[PDB]
RNA sequence: AGGACCGAACCGACUAAUGUUGAAAAAUUAGCGGAUGACUUGUGGCUGGGGGUGAAAGGCCAAUCAAACCGGGAGAUAGCU
RNA sequence: GCUCGCCGGAAGACCAAGGGUUCCUGUCCAACGUUAAUCGGGGCAGGGUGAGUCGACCCCUAAGGCGAGGCCGAAAGGCGUAGUCGAUGGGAAACAGGUUAAUAUUCCUGUACUUGGUGUUACUGCGAAGGGGGGACGGAGAAGGCUAUGUUGGCCGGGCGACGGUUGUCCCGGUUUAAGCGUGUAGGCUGGUUUUCCAGGCAAAUCCGGAAAAUCAAGGCUGAGGCGUGAUGACGAGGCACUACGGUGCUGAAGCAACAAAUGCCCUGCUUCCAGGAAAAGCCUCUAAGCAUCAGGUAACAUCAAAUCGUACCCCAAACCGACACAGGUGGUCAGGUAGAGAAUACCAAGGCGCUUGAGAGAACUCGGGUGAAGGAACUAGGCAAAAUGGUGCCGUAACUUCGGGAGAAGGCACGCUGAUAUGUAGGUGAGGUCCCUCGCGGAUGGAGCUGAAAUCAGUCGAAGAUACCAGCUGGCUGCAACUGUUUAUUAAAAACACAGCACUGUGCAAACACGAAAGUGGACGUAUACGGUGUGACGCCUGCCCGGUGCCGGAAGGUUAAUU
């Protein structure tokens, strides 16, 4: 069983983007920003306890941060993790 | 057999070949196979310390028996083979037991003959025995010079030894190098010679032939300069010193043998 | 025409990164030395 | 069958012209040699400096080689400029 | 947007390596871009990479690395056993269609497959650090069966033509469909089964190996492709409908045959040769300790699981290696049409581009080309360069020769198109039909239809028919090196190096020799028909005299002679 304290901690802010959108109204899909070691089976129990809908399946992936230059010094973005994760046909989140 | 290649090309037009119609066509005997990779004459530090050795092709290990230690059982032998680690062909012999081993083909051995080592032995080509139990003057080959350890002596295509006399506990051996040496009256020899004896009518014809052996090529001393070699330098061809090897040893007429422990065993040297 | 750097990671790795140079005294020495120079990369493998 | 023949890929580099503050710190163009072999190529590995490797040219060993490169002895020494 | 031009075995497409956001969208034009720039691989902001099956990770090993103890070494350290790492190799599994501005074998639809964990029910001998099998392996060549793919016809939709003709033997377009499952075919290999006995497989074995009888005569393994199914589905020329003019939504015809055909597949096959062609695991099987109506094995069905990391984009290049948006370099895969032997070459398709300064002018001179009266090597160091030759079939071809060659020697003739032979021939392919059948992907006959060289004879146009691109110049004497190879990366490719062959010499195996204070390692898991060193350099005829000097080999009397005493 993994850890509410565990669960509390992996999901950290929905993901807005048009890509998002159309996945959530087109396949019932959510797009989340994740912890980075976060595993999709974290993923799915946590989801399912702290936003009570029922989870078919979860994709992850992990977006490399971009290179940037703030008063042309150099910099780098952090890494983090996105999960489209697919609800179960009628769970309306 | 021996047969000529026509010279429908340069480099075929000086082959001559050792054909043998009675070695086996197929696959070598699997449970006796073992890997033998090759060292390009490099050793374990990855220097080369012996030269002229690189390529040629891929090689297979034969495990031969040159102990010729299953007394009392005779065997049978299936099929003559081609060893390309050795010059002289092998044998595949069955034992009566159903054990398979492999030992150097001698002259005149085919499939179906009989062998059998141990005391009890009869005195035909193939059969091993101590040269205790071996008349003076008979022919024999791979020749243990330790009782129990394997066949050391006359392994070589065509080769074999000569028993001369016999003196308490050891025999007295004329080698094909013509010396003569002692050896224990216990150490085993196989009757009759080592088979193959064509071996050394084959004229390669080609520098490829060599190649394939494994056999880099050979640049003369003096073809080389001073740095490299005692005999470099010139210009033109000039020589004037006396022929040394790379390391500057003598290399016409001076001996090396160096070995006060096994001086006694030598009677005669090759001369 | 081919030129003198060819790379790859693998023998990058393998010739010049951290575990290479922990691997003999003379490596830790220059490990030490770029410690001791401050150097902000001290292998090719960071 | 063949270190066989003609000939693309591929590997080379005999001739000429161009180029020579180049398009290029060795190339381009027209020709040229090998092209189943002692062939050629990818990935990885081993050999380390009076040492390696060399079908041998003192060739090659990171655009560096009759003794690599980096640091040190070191402000070598310089009856010379 | 319309024209034009260029690549098309690439200048198209997909990757690995390498790079790392260069990808897409909005916005900006200072700097960067060899010009301008509204544009960009430039600035700024946002977005974008979705996996049980692809890859990594993982299991397994190669070369090699490291290496408990160990052996060795002033120290540092060297080597190496048991082990443990190490891919460039072996090992489970997914395909077609659709979708985004940007991902997809990853999302969606449809249809599959693999391994493992538990839980039932049934039948049970299960058990490995061990034994056996298998995995499992070369070069070349030959041929047959196939498919990818192409072409033509049929079919279906459309068309009737800017200028003579075009309802036809006319024109344009389409005619696609996977894995999986079933079938076990062309074809390859192998005799099969039952019992008994046994010095072998470190012990055991019911497994393998061996031996003995009996009996059956086809059993078994492997196998492209085809066919059926998947699929009453998907796609689909086009039509319609809107469109923020970038494209979207709807609808949907035919969807067959014959012929040709790979370098791909059967094929890890077959044939043949010598130079004789990895390893280990997965997998199968056998037993030992041991467990022993348990565990556990097999089987079916049910349920759960298959994590994690990569995935954008360039990738023969403006994104990688070359300081550059650099005429260089970079491994793998895909492979259409006409002509052609062809992956050459020309022109094209799909697809992609016109190379990030232009506009004029029409001097010398330079560069890259075209043509040239008469002469034709007079040029020059030298025919340098250029010009020339150039294909196929047939005729024909000297000296010399090692009998293979020389030789494509030299030289010559034919060559386009049309008609007939023969409304399309020799040949290749092959349907219907029939007959037999150890009954199917069968055999025997049969030949419609399709495809189709070459020749002969006659005719005919041009100056010219191997018409373009493409594509040997030939001969005579002679030096050197036998030859194919190798070489001064970047002024030398040669006569130099190597070479097969020859000879001398060392070397008896703990070999000589080489690397190494050493342990060791190579030589070699070789053994004098072997191995090292040296010189010579295919082959033919040969290789004469000198041992005084220097070296090497042997001698061992006598003289001289170290440490030591
Ligand atoms: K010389
Ligand atoms: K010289
Ligand atoms: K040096
Ligand atoms: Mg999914
Ligand atoms: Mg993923
Ligand atoms: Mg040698
Ligand atoms: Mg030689
Ligand atoms: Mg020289
Ligand atoms: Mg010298
Ligand atoms: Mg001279
Ligand atoms: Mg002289
Ligand atoms: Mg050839
Ligand atoms: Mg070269
Ligand atoms: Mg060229
Ligand atoms: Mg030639
Ligand atoms: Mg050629
Ligand atoms: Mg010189
Ligand atoms: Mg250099
Ligand atoms: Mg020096
Ligand atoms: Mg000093
Ligand atoms: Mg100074
Ligand atoms: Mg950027
Ligand atoms: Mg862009
Ligand atoms: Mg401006
Ligand atoms: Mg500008
Ligand atoms: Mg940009
Ligand atoms: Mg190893
Ligand atoms: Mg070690
Ligand atoms: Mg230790
Ligand atoms: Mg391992
Ligand atoms: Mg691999
Ligand atoms: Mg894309
Ligand atoms: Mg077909
Ligand atoms: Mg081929
Ligand atoms: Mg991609
Ligand atoms: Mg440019
Ligand atoms: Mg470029
Ligand atoms: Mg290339
Ligand atoms: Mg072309
Ligand atoms: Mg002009
Ligand atoms: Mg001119
Ligand atoms: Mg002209
Ligand atoms: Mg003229
Ligand atoms: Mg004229
Ligand atoms: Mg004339
Ligand atoms: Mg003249
Ligand atoms: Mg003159
Ligand atoms: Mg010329
Ligand atoms: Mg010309
Ligand atoms: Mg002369
Ligand atoms: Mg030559
Ligand atoms: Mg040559
Ligand atoms: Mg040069
Ligand atoms: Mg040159
Ligand atoms: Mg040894
Ligand atoms: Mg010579
Ligand atoms: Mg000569």
């Amino acid at each position: 069983m993994i850890r509410e304290e565990r669960l509390l901690k992996v999901l950290r802010a929905p993901h807005v983007s048009e890509k998002a959108s159309t996945a959530m109204e087109k396949s019932n899909t959510i797009v989340l920003k994740v912890a980075k070691d976060a595993t999709k089976a974290e993923i799915k129990a946590a989801v399912q306890k702290l936003f009570e809908v029922e989870v078919e399946v979860v994709n992850t992936l992990v977006v490399k941060g971009k290179v940037k230059r703030h008063g042309q010094r150099i910099g780098r973005r952090s890494d983090w993790k996105k999960a489209y994760v697919t609800l179960k046909e009628g769970q309306n989140l | 057999a021996v047969v000529k290649c026509k010279p429908t090309s340069p480099g075929r037009r000086h082959v001559v070949k050792v054909v043998n119609p009675e070695l086996h066509k197929g696959k070598p005997f699997a449970p006796l196979l073992e890997k033998n990779s090759k060292s390009g004459g490099r050793n374990n530090n990855g220097r080369i310390t012996t030269r002229h050795i690189g390529g040629g092709h891929k090689q297979a290990y034969r495990i031969v028996d040159f102990k010729r230690n299953k007394d009392g059982i005779p065997a049978v032998v299936e099929r003559l083979e081609y060893d390309p680690n050795r010059s002289a062909n092998i044998a595949l012999v069955l034992y009566k037991d159903g054990e398979r081993r492999y030992i150097l083909a001698p002259k005149g051995l085919k499939a179906g003959d009989q062998i059998q080592s141990g005391v009890d032995a009869a005195i035909k080509p193939g059969n091993t025995l101590p040269m205790r139990n071996i008349p003076v003057g008979s022919t024999v080959h791979n020749v243990e010079m330790k009782p129990g350890k394997g066949g050391q002596l006359a392994r070589s295509a065509g080769t074999y030894v000569q028993i001369v006399a016999r003196d308490g506990a050891y025999v007295t051996l004329r080698l094909r190098s013509g010396e003569m040496r002692k050896v224990e009256a216990d150490c085993r020899a196989t009757l009759g010679e080592v088979g193959n004896a064509e071996h050394m009518l084959r004229v390669l014809g080609k520098a490829g032939a060599a190649r394939w052996r494994g056999v880099r090529p050979t640049v003369r001393g003096t073809a080389m300069n001073p740095v490299d070699h005692p005999h470099g330098g010139g210009e033109g061809r000039n020589f004037g010193k006396h022929p040394v090897t790379p390391w500057g040893v003598q290399t016409k007429g001076k001996k090396t043998r160096s070995n006060k422990r096994t001086d006694k065993f030598i009677v005669r040297r090759r001369s | 025409m081919k030129r003198t750097f060819q790379p790859s990671v693998l023998k990058r790795n393998r010739s010049h990164g951290f575990r290479a140079r922990m691997a003999t005294k003379n490596g830790r020495q220059v490990l030490a030395r770029r410690r001791a120079k401050g150097r902000a990369r001290l292998t090719v493998s960071k």
